[PDB]
RNA sequence: GAGGUGAAAUUCUUGGAUUUAUUGAAGACUAACUACUGCGAAAGCAUUUGCCAAGGACGUUUUCAUUAAUCAAGAACGUAGGGAUCGGGUGGUGUUUUUUUAAU
C-alpha cells in the first residue's frame, strides 16, 4: 500500500496491461488488455514483477527485475543443509546478516546480485551464474567460515567479475 | 513466414507475407497464380502468387485445418476451395463469391485428402479422413445432396481420386484403387515390412504417373496408367 | 399475509423480549433468596417446566 | 436382461476387407434388415436398427422377424398380455413418446434439469440466513410419479413436486412452532420478492398447508417455471423435531 | 474455442525439463529437456537452454494443436530445495512469450512431512 | 547433447527412427456430471480405435485435475481443483465421474502463519451409496476481535473438543448424502459455515476448509446410474451407403 | 521483545481509541430482521 | 539422453534410462503450526483416537498431628522495581455467545 504509488505505472504507461488490487483474496490481478497492449510477454514479467517485490526485494529492485528482463530469482532455505537446530539457526541468519547488514551488502555489492533473507528462507535475484556464484558464497558461510576468508574469496570472485 | 522464390534465374524471395497461424497445409491450383495456405486456427487465406498478397481471408471455420484442394480448369468462372478440418467437416467454399456453399458436418476425425471434379453444373467431390470413410458427394452449385459411401479399410491420406471415374488411397503403404459407384478394391500394392504409411500422392502428366512419399524419407514410383491396364 | 407476519412478529418479539429481560432480572423473592437463572435464558416458565423435567 | 432390454440397435460383427466366417452367419442370418453402419466413435459394425415402440418390447418384433424367416414364413406369433398392460401406464403428451420405450426416463431427466436451472437461481441470490442444502424430494424425483411430467400439466396431483430446503444452523430462531412457521413464511416471502425482482421469467405463488395438522399457517410457495414444471418448496429448521419433542 | 494441456515444467538441479501432456497425464507430447538443445554437459540447466527448449516444444504443440497450457511447475521435492530455481521461471517466460494461451500457473512440488 | 563429448555405449543401439503417432492418435472431449455448470472441460488423445487393446477400454481409468474455477466460471473459489475419473466412453464423449479434490497448495501455504493454532481433522466414512471417503477438514484459530495479546492459542483440550465436533458434523453430512449430492453441497462451500456455525460456540475459529476428499472404495459400474447423472442417450443408426 | 511490546503497546492505542469511538457514537426485512 | 560436479568421469539407457499418469507393497519420520511457549527427576518429549495407571498447579471452614531436612553405603532410570506470557481461582460487565437436549 506504501508501494503503490510507483508500481502500477510501470504496469500501465510504461509497461502496457492492466491491474487490479484485490481485497477479496488480498492478491494482485493482472490482465492484458487485447486493444492496444503489445509485447506478448509483458504479463509474464510483470507478474514476476510483483512477485519479486511481495516476495520481499524492495522496489527498485523489482523495476530491475521488470526492465533487463533477463533476471532471474532464485530462492533456497537453511533447512536443507546440516538441519540447523534453532540456535544455530539463529547463528547462521546472523553470521549472513553480519553487523548492520554488512556481509550482506558486501556480497551485494560484489556479485553484481541483490538478496533478500526471511527467518529460513533467503532469495537472490540477478543474473544467473552471478545467482550461482552468490549462492556458493552463501552456503560456505552457512556452513560456516571465517567472514575474512569469505571476503578474500569475494575478492577473487570480483576479480572474475571484472 | 510465407516466402515465394520464383523458380527462374531470378531465385530471390519475391514476396513474403507474415500469416497468422503456423499453418500446415498448402496447395496451388491446377493452374498457375492461387496459393491456399491455412493455419492451426481457423483462417484460410488465399493468395494470388504473381502479385503476392492476400486476395482471400475466409475466417469461416473451427479448429486446425486438415488438407485441402482446388477447384482449376483454365478460363473458367467458377474456382471453388476445398477446405478440410481436423473436427470432421467440409465446408466449400467458392473464390468468385466469397460465400460458404455449403456447410457439412459428417465425419468422426482429421479430413485428410479431399478432391474435386465435375462429370457431366456437376461437380462431384470426394472427401477421405483418418477415419475409414471416402464419402463422396454430389455438390451442386446451389443445393447439394449425397450419394455413396464406399468404405475403404485404410486411413485415407491424400485420396486422389477421379482417375481413368476411379479412385486412389494411401495411408498403410498401401496404395488402393477403387471402383466408383460400388464398392471393389481392384488394385493395391504390397503392404510393406515396416509400419509407416503414406505421407503424400503426387500427380505427374495429368494423373497417370504416381508418386508416393512415404512417412519414411523415401519417394516411389507407381505408373497407374500401366498398372491398371495390367493384379497387384 | 406480509401485514399477518408483520403485525405478528411485531408482538411476538415484544412480549419474548420483556419475557427475557423479566427473567434477567428476578432478584427478589419475598424472603431473601436470589433466584439463579443462568446465562441468556429467555423464561421463567422455561427454567420452571426445565425444573419440573428435572425430577 | 433389463439393463440392455430395449437397445434399439444390435451390434454384431465388425467390417473388414476379407468377409469372415461370422459376418456371413449375420448376414445369412438377418438377410434384408441388416446392414452395416458407422458409430459415432468411428468404427464400422453390422448391425440393424429397430423401431421402438411404447405398446411393445422391441423383442417382439425381433423374434417376430427372426421366426418368420427361419421357422416357417406362416407361424404366427400372438401375444396380447404385454400389448394390454403395456400401455395401461397413460401415454404422456411428449414428442414421439408413442415412438419412445418405456424404460426412457426423459420427461424426469428434463424436469429435473429445469430443477437445477431453479437451483443455480436460488443458491446465487442474497439472504439474511443463507440457504445450507436444498435437496428434492418429490415423485417425480424418484421416478414414480403416475404420469411422466410433462410441461405445463396443471391438473395432475403429482404435478407439484416438492423441494425442501434447511438454512444455516442458526440460533437465533424463535421459540414456539407458530412463530418458527411464521418466520419460515418470512423468509419465503423474501425468496419469491426478490426472484420477482431479477428473475421475471419465472413465477411464484403461495400455499396454505394442512397434511401437517394443528399448525394452519404452514406455508410453502409453489414457483412455475418457464421450462413448464412446478416445484412446491418447503423450509426445514434444525429446531423443528426438537420442537415436536418439547411438545 | 481452444484446448487444454498440461506443462509440468521440472525445474531439475543441473538439468530442466518441459514437456506438456494432455490433461488426463497420459498421453505425453514433446518431451525436451536442457540437454538436448546445448551442447556443452556445464548449462544443461541453463535459462537459454529452457528457453529454447520451452520455444521447440511451443512449436511442436502447435503442431498437433493445443493451444492453451495449464502450466504445473515442479521443483525436485523430495528432502532438497523444494522450490523452483532459476529454469522454471526461464521455461515459464519462454512458453508464456511464444503465441500460448496461458492458464492456471501452480506449484505441485512435493513436500515431504518430515521424511528422512 | 552435442558432438564433443562422448559415444557412452548407449547411442550403438540403433534409433528405431520415426513412428509420427499424432497422425495417428484421437481426440475426445470429456463431459463432466450435472452437478457443475459447463460440463464440457477439454480434450483428450488416445489411440487410433482398433482392435487389440482398444480405445474404449484402454480408456476410462484416468483422472483429469481440472480447476473449479474452469467448472464454474466465477473466480471465487480459483483454488480447490478437483480430480474427474473417466468412467464410461460413449460416442466420443468421455462420460466423467467424480473422484477427488484438493486444494492448490499454494492457498494453504498462504493461509497458514505463525501466531495462530490450526486444527485437523479426517475420517472413513461409506456415503449412502459404496463409496468411503477419506474426508479431510483444516481450520484455524481466529483472533478475536477486541483482542489484545499476540497469542491466540488453543487450550489443547479445546483442540480435542473442536476434533469431535467437527468430525461428528461432517461424518452426519456425509452419511446422510449420496456422492453427487456431496458434490453439490461441497462446491457452494458449506460445510465450512455449518462448521462455523456449530463450533464457534466453543472458539471463533477463522477460514474453515475442508480441501481434501479421497475415494478408497467404489460399488460397482451401473452404467444406467452414470448416464442418469449426466442425461440419457441412445447411439443410432447412420447411413451405410453400400 | 522490544518490538513485541511495542506491537502490544500500538494495539491497546487502537483498542481504546476504538473504544472512545465505539463511546461516542421495509416490511419484510423488519420481519427477517434478528438473523 | 538421464545422472553427477568447479569441470569432468564412473554408472543407467531403444530389453525404452529421466519425466508423466494410475495404483500396490515396505519400513522410518511426524513438513508449515514452532514461540525466548508446554511437560518430565534427568536424558528427552511434537499425527489422530481409545485404554491403562501416574503427576503438577489451583481450589478447600476435609483429615492426620512433627510424620521434616541433609547426605556416605545402597538402589532405579539414563539489593529492589515493572511489563508480558502459561496453568488455576475470584470479581466486574460489553461483544462474541445464544434459546427446554446435556455440557459450561
Amino acid at each position: 500500500r506504501n508501494s503503490w504509488t510507483k508500481i502500477y505505472p510501470p504496469l500501465v504507461e510504461h509497461l502496457k496491461l492492466q491491474v487490479r488490487m484485490n481485497l477479496k483474496t488480498k492478491s494482485v490481478e493482472l490482465r492484458t488488455n487485447p486493444k492496444f497492449t503489445t509485447d506478448p510477454g509483458a504479463l509474464q514479467k510483470g507478474a514476476d514483477f510483483i512477485k519479486a517485490f511481495t516476495l520481499g526485494f524492495d522496489l527498485d529492485d523489482s523495476i530491475a527485475l521488470l526492465r533487463l528482463d533477463d533476471l532471474y530469482i532464485e530462492t533456497f532455505e537453511v533447512k536443507d543443509v546440516k538441519t540447523l537446530t534453532g540456535d544455530h539457526l539463529s547463528r547462521a541468519i546472523g553470521r549472513i546478516a553480519g553487523k548492520d547488514g554488512k556481509t550482506k551488502f558486501a556480497i551485494e555489492n560484489a556479485t553484481r546480485t541483490r538478496i533478500v533473507l526471511a527467518d529460513s528462507k533467503i532469495h537472490i535475484l540477478g543474473g544467473f551464474t552471478h545467482i550461482r556464484m552468490a549462492r556458493e558464497s552463501v552456503v560456505s558461510l552457512i556452513l560456516g567460515s571465517p567472514p575474512g576468508k569469505v571476503y578474500g574469496n569475494l575478492r577473487t570472485v570480483a576479480s572474475r567479475l571484472k | 513466414q510465407l516466402l515465394k522464390i520464383f523458380h527462374l534465374k531470378t531465385g530471390k524471395v519475391v514476396r513474403s507475407m507474415k500469416i497468422s497461424s503456423p499453418s500446415y497445409i498448402l496447395d496451388a491450383d491446377s493452374t498457375s497464380t492461387l496459393l491456399a495456405v491455412g493455419g492451426t486456427d481457423g483462417s484460410i487465406i488465399v493468395v494470388d502468387i504473381e502479385n503476392g498478397y492476400i486476395t482471400h481471408s475466409f475466417k469461416g471455420h473451427g479448429g486446425t485445418i486438415s488438407s485441402l484442394k482446388f477447384y482449376g480448369q483454365l478460363n473458367s468462372k467458377i474456382w471453388l476451395l476445398a477446405s478440410g478440418d481436423t473436427n470432421g467437416m467440409v465446408k466449400v467454399w467458392d473464390l468468385v463469391k466469397r460465400k460458404c456453399l455449403h456447410t457439412l458436418q459428417e465425419h468422426t476425425s482429421a479430413v485428410r485428402g479431399l478432391d474435386i471434379i465435375e462429370v457431366p453444373p456437376s461437380l462431384n467431390l470426394l472427401s477421405g479422413g483418418r477415419d475409414d470413410i471416402i464419402n463422396l458427394w454430389d455438390f451442386n452449385m446451389k443445393k447439394k445432396c449425397k450419394l455413396l459411401k464406399t468404405l475403404p479399410v485404410n486411413q485415407q491420406v491424400e485420396s486422389c481420386g477421379f482417375l481413368k471415374i476411379i479412385y486412389t488411397a494411401g495411408g498403410d503403404a498401401i496404395f488402393q484403387l477403387i471402383d466408383s459407384e460400388s464398392g471393389s478394391v481392384l488394385k493395391r500394392t504390397n503392404k510393406p515390412i515396416e509400419e509407416l504409411f503414406i505421407i503424400g500422392v503426387l500427380p505427374i502428366l495429368s494423373n497417370s504417373q504416381m508418386f508416393l512419399v512415404l512417412s519414411d524419407q523415401t519417394l516411389q514410383l507407381i505408373n497407374v496408367e500401366e498398372d491398371l491396364k495390367n493384379t497387384i | 399475509l406480509k401485514e399477518d407476519i408483520h403485525t405478528h412478529m411485531a408482538i411476538f418479539e415484544q412480549r419474548e423480549a420483556q419475557a427475557q429481560e423479566d427473567v434477567q432480572s428476578s432478584i427478589v423473592d419475598e424472603d431473601g433468596f436470589t433466584l439463579v437463572v443462568g446465562k441468556n435464558t429467555k423464561s421463567l416458565n422455561s427454567i420452571r417446566k426445565k425444573i419440573l423435567n428435572k425430577n | 436382461n433389463p439393463s440392455e432390454c430395449d437397445k434399439l440397435v444390435t451390434k454384431g460383427p465388425a467390417h473388414s476387407e476379407t468377409m469372415s466366417t461370422e459376418a456371413a452367419v449375420f448376414k445369412n442370418f438377418w438377410g434384408i434388415k441388416s446392414s452395416l453402419r458407422r458409430f459415432k466413435d468411428g468404427s464400422i459394425t453390422h448391425c440393424c436398427v429397430w423401431s421402438t415402440s411404447s405398446s411393445e418390447p422391441i423383442i417382439s418384433s425381433i423374434v417376430n422377424f427372426a421366426l418368420q424367416k427361419h421357422v416357417s414364413k406362416k407361424a404366427q406369433i400372438s401375444n396380447e398380455t404385454i400389448k394390454k398392460f403395456h400401455n395401461f401406464l397413460p401415454l404422456p403428451n411428449l414428442p414421439s413418446s408413442a415412438k419412445t420405450s418405456v424404460l426412457n426416463l426423459s420427461s424426469f431427466f428434463n424436469l429435473k434439469k429445469s430443477f437445477d436451472d431453479l437451483y443455480k437461481i436460488i443458491f446465487q441470490m442474497k439472504l439474511p440466513l443463507s440457504v445450507k442444502s436444498i435437496l428434492p424430494v418429490g415423485s417425480a424425483f424418484r421416478y414414480t410419479s403416475l404420469c411422466q411430467p410433462v410441461p405445463f400439466a396443471y391438473s395432475d396431483p403429482d404435478f407439484f413436486q416438492d423441494v425442501i430446503l434447511e438454512f444455516e444452523t442458526s440460533p437465533k430462531w424463535p421459540d414456539e412452532i407458530t412463530s418458527l412457521e411464521k418466520a419460515k413464511t418470512a423468509f419465503l416471502l423474501k425468496i419469491q420478492e426478490e426472484l420477482s425482482a431479477n428473475s421475471s421469467t419465472y413465477r411464484s405463488f403461495f400455499s396454505r398447508d394442512e397434511s401437517i395438522p394443528y399448525n394452519l399457517e404452514i406455508v410453502t410457495l409453489n414457483i412455475l417455471t418457464p421450462e413448464g414444471y412446478g416445484f412446491k418448496f418447503r423450509v426445514l429448521t434444525e429446531r423443528d423435531e426438537i420442537l415436536y419433542l418439547r411438545a | 474455442s481452444q484446448v487444454f494441456g498440461v506443462a509440468r515444467i521440472y525445474a531439475s538441479f543441473n538439468d530442466t525439463f518441459v514437456h506438456v501432456t494432455d490433461l488426463s497425464g497420459k498421453e505425453t507430447i514433446a518431451r525436451v529437456t536442457g540437454g538436448m538443445k546445448v551442447k556443452a554437459d556445464r548449462d544443461e540447466s541453463s535459462p537459454y537452454a529452457a528457453m529454447l527448449a520451452a520455444q521447440d516444444v511451443a512449436a511442436k504443440c502447435k503442431e498437433v494443436g493445443i493451444t492453451a497450457v495449464h502450466v504445473k511447475i515442479r521443483a525436485t521435492g523430495g528432502t532438497r530445495t523444494k522450490t523452483p530455481g532459476p529454469g522454471g521461471q526461464a521455461a515459464l517466460r519462454a512458453l508464456a512469450r511464444s503465441g500460448l494461451r496461458i492458464g492456471r500457473i501452480e506449484d505441485v512440488t512435493p513436500v515431504p512431512s518430515d521424511s528422512t | 547433447v552435442g558432438k564433443n563429448k562422448r559415444l557412452s555405449k548407449g547411442k550403438k543401439g540403433q534409433k528405431k527412427r520415426v513412428v509420427d503417432p499424432f497422425t495417428r492418435k484421437e481426440w475426445f472431449d470429456i463431459k463432466a456430471p450435472s452437478t457443475f455448470e459447463n460440463r464440457n472441460v477439454g480434450k483428450t488423445l488416445v489411440n487410433k480405435s482398433t482392435g487389440l487393446k482398444s480405445a474404449s477400454d484402454a480408456l476410462k481409468g484416468r483422472v483429469v485435475e481440472v480447476c473449479l474455477a474452469d467448472l464454474q466460471g466465477s473466480e471465487d473459489h480459483s483454488f480447490r481443483k478437483i480430480k474427474l475419473r473417466v468412467d464410461e466412453v460413449q460416442g466420443k464423449n468421455l462420460l466423467t465421474n467424480f473422484h477427488g479434490m484438493d486444494f492448490t497448495t499454494d492457498k494453504l501455504r498462504s493461509m497458514v502463519r505463525k501466531w495462530q493454532t490450526l486444527i485437523e481433522a479426517n475420517v472413513t466414512v461409506k456415503t449412502s451409496d459404496d463409496y468411503v471417503l477419506r474426508i479431510f477438514a483444516i481450520a484455524f484459530t481466529r483472533k478475536q476481535a477486541n483482542q489484545v495479546k499476540r497469542h491466540s492459542y488453543a487450550q489443547s483440550s479445546h483442540i480435542r473438543a473442536i476434533r469431535k465436533v467437527i468430525s461428528e458434523i461432517l461424518t452426519k453430512e456425509v452419511q446422510g448424502s449420496t456422492l453427487a449430492q456431496l458434490t453439490s453441497k461441497l462446491i457452494p462451500e458449506v460445510i465450512n459455515k455449518e462448521i462455523e456455525n456449530a463450533t464457534k460456540d466453543i472458539f471463533p475459529l477463522q477460514n474453515i476448509h475442508v480441501r481434501k476428499v479421497k475415494l478408497l472404495k467404489q460399488p460397482k459400474f451401473d452404467v444406467g446410474a452414470l448416464m442418469a447423472l449426466h442425461g440419457e442417450g441412445s447411439g443410432e443408426e447412420k447411413g451405410k451407403k453400400v | 521483545t522490544q518490538n513485541v511490546i511495542d506491537e502490544r503497546k500500538l494495539r491497546v492505542q487502537k483498542q481504546l481509541d476504538k473504544e472512545k469511538n465505539i463511546r461516542k457514537r421495509d416490511v419484510i426485512e423488519e420481519a427477517l430482521s434478528r438473523f
